[PDB]
């Protein structure tokens, strides 16, 4: 029942701020990692970044730095990921992959993912 | 940043056949690549973990092998349901880099 | 003379490189192709041959005091050292892999394997009485100093085995990994027969043991007073058997907890085109001997010789003794901290090809649980090659420190025995750790706080026996 929803299509203006939105219910939200994906429509995905929401303790890519900031809102358990000035190669689906790997159990994949915000820019 | 090449783009295979997609690491990844299947319209599956494990739920057609820089998903009873993007995963080293996907063309 | 205490000190110092270049990445080099061994099967490997290593070690000694010599037989195990040490390159280069070649190339690994096995037995059974030797007419407080510069020397052959020889085998090459300690086994050999121009080496003597075996009276005072204080070293050396298990122990259980707690991962050389060795987690030890047995000899042991404390190897075995069970306490309330902490955060962490799954708790919280340790290799490890030296008859001093390495590999064993005691089902401390691989939900803080209980226990026996053994 491990659900990461996630909004869907998120059209917005070239140079804004971009806050996709996954909200992780169903488990335990402060104990594994989520990751970030991105997958534009040509290409194969790319992971962009991951957040532990404990210590929001953000395992970010080197390509997608000063891009992408991952935050984390453990009141309402939800992982926020912000485009600051998204170009118009910003346009991609973008997947908020769980990480299943915790306490005693290395399963290490990417477990549950979510339907995919479709940023349109 | 190993980048994780999945040199064949596209498969053609039929109904019942086999069809073995193919991942090369650019460095020595180990037993840590995970096998996922993006179906049409759908978030990736994770179907094989550790490159030769197998996801509770897989069919147990689709085996998994290799290690260090080649890694192999054989899918050796191949039924209409295995129409899907197949992407390589590793997660040896930062950043985790999957593979440029490998979709199946069922004929 | 200082010409042979430093040809002892540089041949032992490449001995120690060439065995820790073999054993650091023994297992990981059988395991990948194109050997393409089992996963236990490479283990299994590398077991046999340090039990080797630990059982040759009597056998090495009697050789040299019976028939060789200790100068001689030196030489002659640094020679077969150096000839079982080059299958390896000759096993990894694939040029010359087809003249060699528990799988294909199993002879050619075994025989090198037990050939270094053999040699590393001898050495360590000859080297440091030899050693000592060269001091000896000085006085004990002479052969202490080279005891403990002797295992400086060994440290320092680790930390450059296990720093630079391990990185090669990892991340450059198999070939140009393992050609370094077969040529450090030659330049041990070359050291060893320029210095015996310089050595001092006493002849051997072959009746020594038949005395020995056979028992005014029909033998003389010195041969039957030998064999008086061989039958009071004995019960020592058994005592120090548990002493041996716990830090045989630390050895494998602080790498294990090493790889399970945050390393800092360096984004220059162990970055990604690369891989972090495990060896450089058993490399601490090391690193932080080398800096403790200089401050040890110019500082602690004036100290200690000037008031007049600690004067017998003994109490210095104890001391530390109760050291070690320091460090397994200190390591079992770090491995509760930690399992503690690895239940609502865990990192994943590269280790060679591995990923380990560690918690958010810094790899250098080790280091109260290593300095200690430090400290009981400053003074439970020195002190017992002493009083495997000083202790020894005259005649067979070869013989028992043979016989004190095989002790030693004796509780090594028992280490390895007892951790797969606690490893079985009905205690469960450390009995998941082959499903997945990770100490997270092994009890590992039981175990050490079983090792500091089984190393008090071992501290008031030995303390009782070492009473004993000084009246």
């Amino acid at each position: 029942q491990v659900q990461l929803q996630q909004p869907g299509t998120e059209l917005v203006r070239p140079g804004a701020s971009v806050k996709l939105s996954c909200k992780a219910s169903g488990y335990s939200f402060t104990r594994y990692w989520m990751n970030w994906v991105k997958q534009r429509p040509g290409q194969g995905l790319e992971w962009i970044g991951m957040v532990h929401p404990s210590d929001s303790e953000t395992r970010l890519n080197q390509n997608f730095k000063d891009k992408a900031t991952l935050t984390v809102d453990k009141s309402s358990s939800i992982a926020y990921m912000q485009l600051s000035s998204p170009t118009s190669e910003d346009s991609a689906v973008y997947y908020c992959a769980r990480w299943g790997a915790y306490y005693k159990y290395d399963w290490d994949y990417f477990d549950s993912w979510g339907q995919g915000t479709t940023l349109t820019v | 940043d190993i980048v994780m090449t999945q040199s064949q783009k596209f498969m053609s295979t039929s109904v019942g056949d086999r069809v073995s997609v193919t991942c090369k690491a650019s460095q020595n990844v180990g037993t840590n690549v995970v096998w996922y299947q993006q179906k049409p319209g759908q978030s990736p599956k994770v179907l094989i973990y550790s490159a030769s494990y197998r996801y509770s739920g897989v069919p147990d057609r689709i085996t998994g092998s290799g290690s260090g820089t080649d890694f192999t998903l054989t899918i050796s009873n191949v039924q209409s349901e295995d129409l899907a993007e197949y992407f390589c995963q590793q997660y040896n080293n930062f950043p985790y880099t999957f593979g440029g996907g490998t979709n199946l063309e069922i004929k | 003379r200082r010409a042979a205490c430093g040809a002892v000190l540089l041949t032992e110092l490449l001995e120690r490189a060439a065995f820790y270049g073999i054993t650091s990445n023994l297992v990981l080099f059988l395991n990948g192709a194109p050997f393409c061994w089992e996963g236990a099967q490479a283990s299994e490997a590398l077991l046999l041959f340090m039990g080797l290593t630990y059982l040759g070690s009597p056998f090495g000694g009697w050789l040299a005091d019976a028939r060789l010599g200790r100068a001689r037989a030196i030489l002659l195990s640094l020679a077969l050292y150096l000839l079982g040490m080059l299958a390896f390159p000759l096993l990894a280069a694939p040029a010359t892999r087809a003249a060699l070649c528990a799988r294909c190339c199993s002879p050619a690994t075994f025989a090198g394997l037990v050939l270094v096995g053999l040699g590393v037995a001898t050495v360590k059974a000859n080297i440091t009485p030899f050693g000592a030797d060269q001091v000896k007419d000085r006085g004990p407080e002479a052969t202490r100093r080279f005891f403990n510069w002797f295992y400086w020397s060994i440290n320092l052959g680790a930390i450059l085995s296990l720093g630079g020889i391990a990185y090669i085998q990892q991340n450059v090459s198999f070939v140009t990994g393992y050609a370094i300690p077969t040529v450090c086994v030659g330049l041990a050999f070359v050291v060893f027969l320029c210095g015996q121009s310089v050595f001092i080496t006493k002849p051997p003597d072959g009746s020594a043991f038949t005395d020995m075996f056979k028992i005014g009276g029909p033998f003389t005072e010195e041969k039957v007073e030998d064999v008086k204080a061989l039958v009071k070293i004995v019960p020592v050396f058994l005592a120090l058997i548990p002493y041996w298990t716990v830090y045989f122990q630390m050895q494998t259980t602080y790498v294990l907890q090493s790889l399970h707690l945050r390393i800092p991962e360096i984004s220059n050389i162990t970055t990604t085109p690369h891989t972090l060795p495990a060896a450089w987690l058993t490399m601490f030890d090391a690193v932080l001997i080398l800096l403790l047995i200089p401050l040890k000899d110019k500082l602690v042991d004036p100290i200690l010789r000037r008031h007049g404390l600690l004067p017998s190897s003994l109490k210095r075995i104890a001391v530390g003794m109760f050291f070690v069970m320091c460090s397994a306490f200190a390591a079992g309330i770090l491995e509760s901290k930690r399992l503690n902490l690895v239940k609502e955060k865990t990192i994943n962490q590269t280790i060679g090809n591995v990923v380990y799954h560690a918690a958010d708790l810094s790899l250098w919280w080790q280091v109260p649980q290593y300095l200690l340790i430090g400290i009981s290799e400053i003074f439970a490890s020195i002190a017992g090659l002493e009083f495997a030296y000083s202790a020894a008859p005259k005649s067979m001093q070869s013989a028992i420190m043979g016989l004190f390495f095989f002790f030693s590999g004796v509780g090594s064993f028992v280490g390895s025995g007892l951790l797969a005691l606690v490893s079985i089902k009905a205690i469960g401390w450390m009995s998941s750790h082959t499903d997945f691989g990770n100490i997270n939900g092994c009890y590992l803080n039981y175990y050490f706080f079983l090792l500091a209980a089984i190393q008090g226990a071992t501290l008031l026996l030995f303390l009782i026996i070492s009473v004993k053994y000084d009246h």
